[PDB]
RNA sequence: GGGGGGAACCUGGGGAACUGAAACAUCUCAGUACCCAGAGGAGAGGAAAGAGAAAUCGACUCCCUGAGUAGCGGCGAGCGA
RNA sequence: CUGUUGGGAAGCAGCGCCAGAGAGGGUGAAAGCCCCGUAGGCGAAAGGUGGGGGGAUAGGUGAGGGUACCCGAGUACCCCGUGGUUCGUGGAGCCAUGGGGGAAUCUGGGCGGACCACCGCCUAAGGCUAAGUACUCCGGGUGACCGAUAGCGCACCAGUACCGUGAGGGAAAGGUGAAAAGAACCCCGGGAGGGGAGUGAAAUAGAGCCUGAAACCGUGGGCUUACAAGCAGUCACGGCCCCGAGGGGUUGUGGCGUGCCUAUUGAAGCAUGAGCCGGCGACUCACGGUCGUGGGCGAGCUUAAGCCGUUGAGGCGGAGGCGUAGGGAAACCGAGUCCGAACAGGGCGCAGCGGCCGCAAAGUCCGCGGCCGUGGACCCGAAACCGGGC
RNA sequence: GCUGGGGCUAGGAGUGAAAAGCUAACCGAGCCCGGAGAUAGCUGGUUCUCCCCGAAAUGACUUUAGGGUCAGCCUCAGGCG
RNA sequence: GGAUGACCCCAGGCGGUAGGGGAGCGUUCCCGAUGCCGAUGAAGGCCGACCCGCGAGGGCGGCUGGAGGUAAGGGAAGUGC
RNA sequence: ACCCGGUGAAAUUGAACUGGCCGUGAAGAUGCGGCCUACCCGUGGCAGGACGAAAAGACCCCGUGGAGCUUUACUGCAGCC
């Protein structure tokens, strides 16, 4: 049958114009009290994956 | 493959 | 050309890659599946698109961001899809979705958006909307941009 | 339903092929369960019987061996020729095999 | 698409018979000749049209 | 008039586990296997107390598509209009 | 039709002929014209069907104004416990209902995803309904389906023989020859079996029958071997035998030499497997994906189910899919967008070759190949778990 | 007390002067058919020929340690030079 | 060199397990085939010290066998123990 | 048991042209080295070796295998309140 598409990823990561793909930095869910302003700020931004982890998460989205 | 005899019990190595 | 002629171009009809026959292939006894493992058994490995051994997986570990949805499902709204000028240039006289849609430039059921990438023409171009480019664009180039809704 | 036999006993037919290619005969009987039949004086064969009553001192008789009922083609009683067989109705209903070459009746 | 001449050649074991709309190119390259009516051959000029 | 039979097919009444989740309980396998009742050459369904946003459509059944979409989910594995 | 080789003509040779029939199977080998057929036509008293054509019957079909009589009850509806749906308690509606309570008759009632209002949709608690859909015990047609270890378990007297108390399990086994002409008769022998005779084209086609491989056993012949140390061979020379400046067979002496597979850091290994031979025996298919590749078309490419044709003919069908724009959780904006007060910064984005024509190319469709996902997914193998029976 | 004939009780069930004994010649859960080609990160096995190249037994993480994911190391194609 | 494998010359590489890549052989089946080989002998078998090929193999010859077999070029797989 | 007449198995078995010592070797050699010894083939006997046969070690460990059993392990269910 036809591949389903993992719906985990969907909900967690972009595939960009060019077929990058890019997450949520990690790390400021909780415990951000004693954490810099620097830390937080940079934390709420995107973030692009590495080349071999990138490939996998884009095989479970066949159909975007 | 009528009856299948059963083997003799090993020599007890313990 | 008689049947006996037809034959297709070098390199379109390979060979397949039949393993485990002989030692002169090369591909035998092992069939390029090596040793012993999970991954030489039949059944093999489990889905390497995001199993990692049992560790929390690359994906796993990583936020999720935005509406995601809840039951009963997507929310019906106006779809908008867009045009550029550019686009247009094959045209003359008139313009509209529905007309656009036989070119095969706007799919079925969404809205028709003119945008500003390219060169206006002077063209009676009917949509339901307009960028603020597009409609400068367009004014300036003679055309007459008439928003239907 | 049946097996179909384009010759019957008792008319002549002159056998087409095999050793007696030439030969020609009177149908002596017509086996339909094994496509077959008996042409008179031809196909001899011999046949060892043995020292018994009807047969003392033993030895071989000659009879005839059956031929595939293919190799035979009937005469036709008019023209004289070999023929394939026609069908013709007759004004009764009925309807009798009649010869090719000419036009006569084989019955 | 003459039924009748159809009918006369068929039997030939150098012919091949066929209507135009079965025009196809397995039968018109296993073939040595091709034959065609002006009727048939318009049909042609559509299909490739 | 019934009763019994009929390879598969069909509707109803009941209804697992291995297994998958690289352990497991929710989840999966699956309303599957299987048991039972009934039916027929088919069975079921069927003429809107419907759909669901079109100021629309117009019974039901079946195939294509919609769509692996909308969603559902120890938001895991997966499930899936 | 004739001639010719032949046991046999249908082969080959000469001269013809039919064809709406040159599908196919037979006949002594290879046949359009010998046979059975094929194309094309014809056919039912009787029983079955009859969805088409026809007729019959049942049945049907107005407009205002009044009236407020009727419009499906332990029902709707609410609550409790559950099921169904994509919906696993979720903001949880809808449909169904085991328990409690329990209405109304159109100014009645249900629904549009809690709930309320507005705006709509629909009329529950009686029943029936062809066709399009499913299956294949049965009949027929057709295979880039099997060919007797295959194909159904069974080509054959098979769900048999045999096994099991029983449920249940479950085989093996096809072929003389064109034709039985299936070997009279005589010889040895108790018979079996053979030797002659005979049949046949052929009898090492003789029924223990086509072909008749290999392991395995034997008879005969050539070389060789009873002072010799061996994974059995290989290299060299010599002798003998055979075929006829060479080759084949054999091996006396001299040289060298640790089986195969498997698993291993490492095996001749005293680690695994295999007595030997023959046959069966393990990386596939489908749909999706991702690269690559051969072509078609190119800001475009492409159809699915169906429909018409064909009877190994192709065509129609544009629904829909992928691509032509991205950015953002989204509202939304758009060659930009998001964060931000920002004209700041940054993230993710945006832009062919010759001579208008030619080549090409985004992309997309199909074929092919590698690899991936989903399925048993390379093949064989558990101990177990569950269901219904015995 | 022994024994013939006729009967009843069975699969998480029976029966047991108790041995987890026995329930049709192997019972800490009978047998058959079925789910079913269960699952087996384990062991075994995997068949024609020639040509070029040619590894690893390390690191991180892992109910992980004889299994994996990413990297390292091999190969092919295209591009750079 | 000649003109894009047409062959010649010169130079260099060519141990190999897991494994990557390339080129071939053979099996069954289809198109080619209403053809062609075939009783003056098909397939299969048994020899060969002969011919071609690096090899897998392919020829050819003799015996056996007695009725099938199938080219150049392609196509598809129940394809080699 | 032995000999003669009659009938005639078996597990096992890579092939075998299958000697000693001292070494060597995956660490206990008929098969490697160096020596020593030894004419070819049996029959009745004995069991030191062929890491002899038989049984894919019960012990032990490993497997995110299984099954019985236990409890103030977890989570349910019958039963009872
Ligand atoms: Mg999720
Ligand atoms: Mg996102
Ligand atoms: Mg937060
Ligand atoms: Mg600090
Ligand atoms: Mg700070
Ligand atoms: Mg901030
Ligand atoms: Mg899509
Ligand atoms: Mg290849
Ligand atoms: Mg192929
Ligand atoms: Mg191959
Ligand atoms: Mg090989
Ligand atoms: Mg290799
Ligand atoms: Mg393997
Ligand atoms: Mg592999
Ligand atoms: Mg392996
Ligand atoms: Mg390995
Ligand atoms: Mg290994
Ligand atoms: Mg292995
Ligand atoms: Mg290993
Ligand atoms: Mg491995
Ligand atoms: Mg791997
Ligand atoms: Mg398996
Ligand atoms: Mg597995
Ligand atoms: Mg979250
Ligand atoms: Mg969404
Ligand atoms: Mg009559
Ligand atoms: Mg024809
Ligand atoms: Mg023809
Ligand atoms: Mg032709
Ligand atoms: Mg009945
Ligand atoms: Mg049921
Ligand atoms: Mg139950
Ligand atoms: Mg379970
Ligand atoms: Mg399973
Ligand atoms: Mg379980
Ligand atoms: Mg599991
Ligand atoms: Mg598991
Ligand atoms: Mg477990
Ligand atoms: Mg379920
Ligand atoms: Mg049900
Ligand atoms: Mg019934
Ligand atoms: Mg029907
Ligand atoms: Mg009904
Ligand atoms: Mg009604
Ligand atoms: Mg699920
Ligand atoms: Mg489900
Ligand atoms: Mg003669
Ligand atoms: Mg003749
Ligand atoms: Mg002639
Ligand atoms: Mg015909
Ligand atoms: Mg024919
Ligand atoms: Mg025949
Ligand atoms: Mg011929
Ligand atoms: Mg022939
Ligand atoms: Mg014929
Ligand atoms: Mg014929
Ligand atoms: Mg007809
Ligand atoms: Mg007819
Ligand atoms: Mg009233
Ligand atoms: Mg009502
Ligand atoms: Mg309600
Ligand atoms: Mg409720
Ligand atoms: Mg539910
Ligand atoms: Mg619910
Ligand atoms: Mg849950
Ligand atoms: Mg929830
Ligand atoms: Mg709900
Ligand atoms: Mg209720
Ligand atoms: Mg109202
Ligand atoms: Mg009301
Ligand atoms: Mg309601
Ligand atoms: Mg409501
Ligand atoms: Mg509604
Ligand atoms: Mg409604
Ligand atoms: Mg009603
Ligand atoms: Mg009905
Ligand atoms: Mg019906
Ligand atoms: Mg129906
Ligand atoms: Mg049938
Ligand atoms: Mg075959
Ligand atoms: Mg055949
Ligand atoms: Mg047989
Ligand atoms: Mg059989
Ligand atoms: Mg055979
Ligand atoms: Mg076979
Ligand atoms: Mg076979
Ligand atoms: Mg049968
Ligand atoms: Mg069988
Ligand atoms: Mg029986
Ligand atoms: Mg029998
Ligand atoms: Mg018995
Ligand atoms: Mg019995
Ligand atoms: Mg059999
Ligand atoms: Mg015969
Ligand atoms: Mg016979
Ligand atoms: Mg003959
Ligand atoms: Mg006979
Ligand atoms: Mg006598
Ligand atoms: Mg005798
Ligand atoms: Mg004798
Ligand atoms: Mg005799
Ligand atoms: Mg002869
Ligand atoms: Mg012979
Ligand atoms: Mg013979
Ligand atoms: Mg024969
Ligand atoms: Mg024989
Ligand atoms: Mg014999
Ligand atoms: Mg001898
Ligand atoms: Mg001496
Ligand atoms: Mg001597
Ligand atoms: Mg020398
Ligand atoms: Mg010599
Ligand atoms: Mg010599
Ligand atoms: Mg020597
Ligand atoms: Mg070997
Ligand atoms: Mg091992
Ligand atoms: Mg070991
Ligand atoms: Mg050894
Ligand atoms: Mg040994
Ligand atoms: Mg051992
Ligand atoms: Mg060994
Ligand atoms: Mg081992
Ligand atoms: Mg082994
Ligand atoms: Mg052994
Ligand atoms: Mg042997
Ligand atoms: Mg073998
Ligand atoms: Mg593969
Ligand atoms: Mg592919
Ligand atoms: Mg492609
Ligand atoms: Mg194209
Ligand atoms: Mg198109
Ligand atoms: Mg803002
Ligand atoms: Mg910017
Ligand atoms: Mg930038
Ligand atoms: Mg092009
Ligand atoms: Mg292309
Ligand atoms: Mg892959
Ligand atoms: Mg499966
Ligand atoms: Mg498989
Ligand atoms: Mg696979
Ligand atoms: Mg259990
Ligand atoms: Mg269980
Ligand atoms: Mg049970
Ligand atoms: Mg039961
Ligand atoms: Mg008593
Ligand atoms: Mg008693
Ligand atoms: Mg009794
Ligand atoms: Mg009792
Ligand atoms: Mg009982
Ligand atoms: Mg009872
Ligand atoms: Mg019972
Ligand atoms: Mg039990
Ligand atoms: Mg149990
Ligand atoms: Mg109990
Ligand atoms: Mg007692
Ligand atoms: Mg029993
Ligand atoms: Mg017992
Ligand atoms: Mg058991
Ligand atoms: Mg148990
Ligand atoms: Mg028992
Ligand atoms: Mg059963
Ligand atoms: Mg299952
Ligand atoms: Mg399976
Ligand atoms: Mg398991
Ligand atoms: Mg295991
Ligand atoms: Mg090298
Ligand atoms: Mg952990
Ligand atoms: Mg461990
Ligand atoms: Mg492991
Ligand atoms: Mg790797
Ligand atoms: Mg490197
Ligand atoms: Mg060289
Ligand atoms: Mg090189
Ligand atoms: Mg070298
Ligand atoms: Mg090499
Ligand atoms: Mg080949
Ligand atoms: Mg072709
Ligand atoms: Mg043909
Ligand atoms: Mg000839
Ligand atoms: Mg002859
Ligand atoms: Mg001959
Ligand atoms: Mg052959
Ligand atoms: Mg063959
Ligand atoms: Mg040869
Ligand atoms: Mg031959
Ligand atoms: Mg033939
Ligand atoms: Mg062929
Ligand atoms: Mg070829
Ligand atoms: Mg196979
Ligand atoms: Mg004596
Ligand atoms: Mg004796
Ligand atoms: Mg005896
Ligand atoms: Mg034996
Ligand atoms: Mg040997
Ligand atoms: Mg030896
Ligand atoms: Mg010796
Ligand atoms: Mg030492
Ligand atoms: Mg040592
Ligand atoms: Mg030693
Ligand atoms: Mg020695
Ligand atoms: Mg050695
Ligand atoms: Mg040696
Ligand atoms: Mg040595
Ligand atoms: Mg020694
Ligand atoms: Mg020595
Ligand atoms: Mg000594
Ligand atoms: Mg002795
Ligand atoms: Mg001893
Ligand atoms: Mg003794
Ligand atoms: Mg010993
Ligand atoms: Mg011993
Ligand atoms: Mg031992
Ligand atoms: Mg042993
Ligand atoms: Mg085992
Ligand atoms: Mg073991
Ligand atoms: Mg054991
Ligand atoms: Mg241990
Ligand atoms: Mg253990
Ligand atoms: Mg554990
Ligand atoms: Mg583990
Ligand atoms: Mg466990
Ligand atoms: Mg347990
Ligand atoms: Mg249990
Ligand atoms: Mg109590
Ligand atoms: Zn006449």
């Amino acid at each position: 049958p036809k591949m389903k598409t993992h719906k985990g990823a969907k909900k967690r990561v972009k595939i960009t114009a060019s077929g990058k793909v890019v997450a949520m930095k990690t790390g400021k869910r909780h415990l951000n009290w004693q954490k810099s302003g620097k830390e937080i700020r940079q934390k709420g931004r995107k973030f692009v994956l590495a080349k071999p982890e990138a490939e996998r998460i884009k095989l479970l989205l066949p159909y975007e | 493959p009528t009856y299948i005899p059963r083997p003799r019990p090993p020599h007890p190595r313990l | 050309m008689k049947l006996s002629d037809l034959r297709p171009n070098p390199g379109a009809n390979k060979r397949r890659k039949r393993v485990g026959r002989g030692p002169g292939s090369g591909h035998g006894k092992t069939a390029t599946r090596g040793h012993k493992g999970q991954k030489s058994r039949s059944g093999g490995l489990k889905d390497p698109r995001r199993f990692e051994g049992g560790r929390s997986t690359t994906l796993m570990r990583l936020p999720k961001r935005g509406m995601q949805g809840q039951v009963p499902g997507e929310i019906k709204r106006p779809r908008y899809q867009g045009v550029n000028l550019k686009d247009l240039a094959r045209f003359e006289g008139e313009v509209t979705p529905e007309l656009l849609v036989r070119a095969g430039l706007l799919k079925k059921g969404y809205r028709l958006k003119i945008l500003g990438e390219g060169e206006a023409k002077p063209l009676k171009v009917v949509a339901h909307a307009f960028s603020k480019s597009a409609l400068e664009k367009l004014k300036a180039a003679g055309g007459e941009p008439v928003l239907l809704e | 339903m049946r097996v179909k036999m384009h010759v019957k006993k008792g008319d002549t037919v002159l056998v087409a092929s095999g050793k007696y290619k030439g030969r020609v005969g009177k149908v002596k009987e017509v086996l339909p369960k094994k496509y077959a039949v008996i042409v008179e004086g031809v196909n001899i064969v011999k046949k060892a019987v043995r020292v018994s009553p009807k047969y003392p001192q033993g030895g071989f008789i000659e009879k005839e061996a059956p031929l595939h009922a293919s190799k035979v083609r009937p005469i036709c009683p008019a023209c004289g020729k070999p023929t394939r067989v026609r069908k013709k109705f007759l004004e009764n209903g009925k309807k009798i095999r009649v010869c090719a070459k000419c036009g006569g009746a084989l019955d | 698409g003459n039924e009748l001449v159809r009918r006369a050649a068929r039997n030939l074991p150098w012919v091949v018979t066929l209507a135009p709309e079965g025009l196809n190119v397995y039968d018109i390259v296993r073939t040595e000749r091709l034959v065609m009516d002006l009727d048939a051959w318009e049909v042609f000029q559509n299909r490739i049209g």
